[PDB]
Formats: structure tokens, sequence, C-alpha cells
């Protein structure tokens, strides 16, 4: 069968940069259709019948291509277009590219970072919760690491990130860190230790129990 | 104005049936495909079949090995999907979608539908406030959230202010724990100058164990700095 090759997998580019993301077919095909997608909603039609742009679809988008390999065009990158970019053809199977990954690439940020110590209603159910927010920080590596008095705290902790923000193009993480509320009553200091290329030395979050 | 209104999402046992719904307005129900597309994290997007309303014909991607069945009320403007002999392969959130009006593109796609296959029960998320926070010793700006903690299956929605505040809002991807259950934060900054006298509530709502929460999110009483 026809297999669509998307290419690359993942990029990543500056604002007002000229971007191709590519769709390449084991054997010719006559057309291509695009479709964004953004995390936690539906995908959208973008372009169609290879060069036809959906109603709303910046100018900036454009699409082409011919027999084995189709292409879609971006004249100048902009923190909107943070999406994952499938090309579809139905004499394909898969019909469906497995989709390139497309993030902007925006100058060093310095994550914002915030520590909450556990709600009193969760304390009385039995349990302590103490999240940590990294906020609006570029690039996506951080390091989060808890010190609960004098030590290092290992695999008590969940970390989540978000998606690339669609209007600044920084990402933001929690790490909460879980402890049974005897646990919790051992101890008195509760730090996050930050680490970021945006840091010039690392940050630290703490209060008291 | 062409919708695509698919049902709620769906815990289902292992070896259970599901039947999902995409009703339909907009257009004349008859002369459209109704395709029905599969999506799992890290996966893509696979193309599961297609049913046109009042024909008796559909089509079936044959990985599904004849467990996705496709019906189509015409008289109602709605389009089923149901997928047999269910596991964890089925868990996945799943599309219908409607063609162009000229073109054959997917035009029109509904919200989605989360199924999930376990033969774990459902448990509520316990709601609790992340009380405001400064950003510095300057003061000026606060961050604010709800946890949302220990539920199962997949998704919660968070909004704040009933969708009136949307700008610095973070909801994180859900963490799935050892325990099997989940649980994620929503966050949001705003202004210092805000905390006295603006409320600030998250709305919860898993569907699956009909759990539906408001939670107030006040400052707290008593800080160890003066005053900013």
């Amino acid at each position: 069968q026809i297999v669509l090759t998307q290419s690359p997998a993942i990029m990543s580019a500056s604002p007002g940069e000229k971007v191709t993301m590519t769709c390449s077919a084991s054997s010719s095909v006559s057309y291509m259709h695009w479709y964004q997608q953004k995390s936690g909603t539906s995908p959208k039609r973008w372009i169609y019948d290879s060069s036809r742009l959906a109603s709303g679809v910046p100018s900036r988008f454009s699409g082409g291509g011919s027999g084995t390999s189709y292409s879609l065009t971006i004249s100048n990158m902009e923190a909107e277009d943070a999406a994952t970019y499938f090309c579809q053809n139905w004499r394909s199977s898969p019909t469906f590219g497995a989709g390139t990954k497309l993030e902007l690439k925006r100058t060093v940020a310095a994550p914002s970072v915030f520590i909450f110590p556990p709600s009193d209603e969760q304390l009385k159910s039995g349990t302590a919760s103490v999240v940590c927010l990294l906020n609006n920080f570029y690039p996506r590596e951080a390091k989060v690491q808890w010190k609960v008095d004098n030590a290092l705290q290992s695999g008590n902790s969940q970390e989540s990130v978000t998606e690339q923000d669609s209007k600044d193009s920084t990402y933001s993480l929690s790490s909460t860190l879980t402890l049974s509320k005897a646990d919790y009553e051992k101890h008195k200091v509760y730090a996050c230790e930050v680490t970021h290329q945006g840091l010039s030395s690392p940050v630290t979050k703490s209060f008291n129990r | 104005q062409v919708q695509l209104q698919q049902s709620g999402p769906e815990l289902m046992k292992p070896g259970a049936s599901v039947k999902i719904s995409c009703k339909a307005t907009g257009y004349t129900f008859s002369t459209s495909w109704i395709e029905w597309i599969k999506q799992r994290p890290g996966h893509g997007l696979e193309w599961i079949g297609e049913v046109l309303p009042g024909s008796g014909k559909s089509n079936h991607n044959a990985n599904f090995k004849g467990r996705a069945t496709f019906t189509a009320d015409t008289a109602s403007n709605t389009a089923y999907m149901q997928l047999s002999s269910l596991t964890s392969e089925d868990s996945a959130v799943y599309y219908c979608a409607r063609e162009g009006s000229n073109n054959n593109a997917l035009a029109y796609w509904g919200q989605g539908t989360l199924v999930t296959v376990s033969a774990a029960s459902t448990k509520g998320p316990s709601v609790f406030p992340l009380a405001p926070s400064s950003k510095s010793t300057s003061g000026g700006t606060a961050a604010l959230g709800c946890l949302v903690k220990d539920y199962f299956p997949e998704p919660v929605t968070v909004s704040w202010n009933s969708g009136a505040l949307t700008s610095g809002v973070h909801t994180f991807p859900a963490v799935l724990q050892s325990s099997g259950l989940y649980s994620l934060s929503s966050v949001v900054t705003v202004p210092s100058s805000s905390l006295g006298t603006q409320t600030y509530i998250c709305n919860v709502n898993h569907k699956p164990s009909n759990t539906k929460v408001d939670k107030k999110v006040e400052p707290k009483s008593c800080h160890h700095h003066h005053h900013h």
C-alpha cells in the first residue's frame, strides 16, 4: 500500500522564518490534505486539495507538491503556528501521516517559581500535596527537585508540562510532592529548587510547615 | 452552520460494547458521508470507517476486524458508531467528521469522545484550592489554582469564573499515578491588586463519576512578611 512519511517529525522555527514540512509518498499520489491539531482539541481542516486554504487560515500558509512529494509552507513563522500538522490522502494506508510537530524557537526565558503548601481540606483527609509551579519559561528543559529539611527527595513527586503557549511561546511545569499527613508532620522545611538555562544560579522557593 | 455534536466520555469494561453518537445540524444529512476517526496518544489519527445516511452503505477499516458498526438515523440527523469486544486497545478519543461541501477533506469535526476501557471502577476527584502565592518579594503578580486529585478515568474539564477568566490560565495534562488514578492542576496568574475584591472560582467537571464542583480559591489569612 501507499505509505506517507512526514519529515521532519519534530521541528522548531524562529519567529518570521520560512518553514517547510514535507509529506512523502511511497508511490505517486495526486493530492494532499493537511490538518492542524493543538493538544486538547479536534483536528482542523487546514489545507485541502494540496493548495486550498480553509476559511480563516492565514495567508502565510501555502501548500503544494505532486507525485511522491507534497509540502506545507509557512512564509513567516508565528507563535500561533505551534501545532501538529498531519497530511492525509485517501489512497494511502494509513491514510494519515504520523504528523510534524512544529515548535516556536524563541529567546531564553527564566521560569517564575511559586510554591503552594497543602490545603487544610486536604490535610483533614490524611494527605499532604505540595505544589511547585514553574511558570512561563523557555526552552522546555528544566530541573525541579524537592528538598525536605536537609535532604533531596526521590520518587514521591510527579511533574507535568503544558504545550507551548500560543501567544508567548513558553512552557509551564507543575511538580506535585505527595506525602501521607503523618510523614508530612515529621518535617519542617519544604523547598523546591529550580535549575534552568535562563537562571544564573538555582532558585529555591520554600515554606515552614 | 455545520455542527457535529458527540456524546460524552465513557468508561467501559473489557469485552463490553459501546455506542457513540454524532448529532448533525446545518445541512441535508443524507448528502454527506459521516467519517469516524480514532486517536490514541503518540499514534496520530486512524480512519475507522464511514456511513452514508439513508443509503444502507458503510465502509470499514479492516484492521478493526468487524468490531466497528455504523448506522445513521436519517430523520434524526444522528450517526452512530458501535464498537464491540472492547479492550484497552480501544481506549482512545473518537471523532466523527463530515467532508467538504464540495470536497473530500474532513472539513467539519465533532468535539471528540473519550472512551476508556478498564476493569477499574470510576472514582471522582477531590478538588483542593491552591491559595494565591506571590511571584517575588516585591509583590505585584500572584499565582493561584486548583488541584484536581485522584480520579479515574479521564477526562476532566476545568474553567475559571464560568469561562470569564482565560488569560494566564494553565491547565496541566493529567498525571497517571502508581495507584492507577489521575491528578491534575489548573493555575492562573493575576494582578495582586485584584485579590481583595475579585472572586476566583474553578469549575471542575468529571463526567464519568458525575462529579461537578465549583471551588472558591481564597487568599491565605496570614503571611510572614509585612504587606506589599
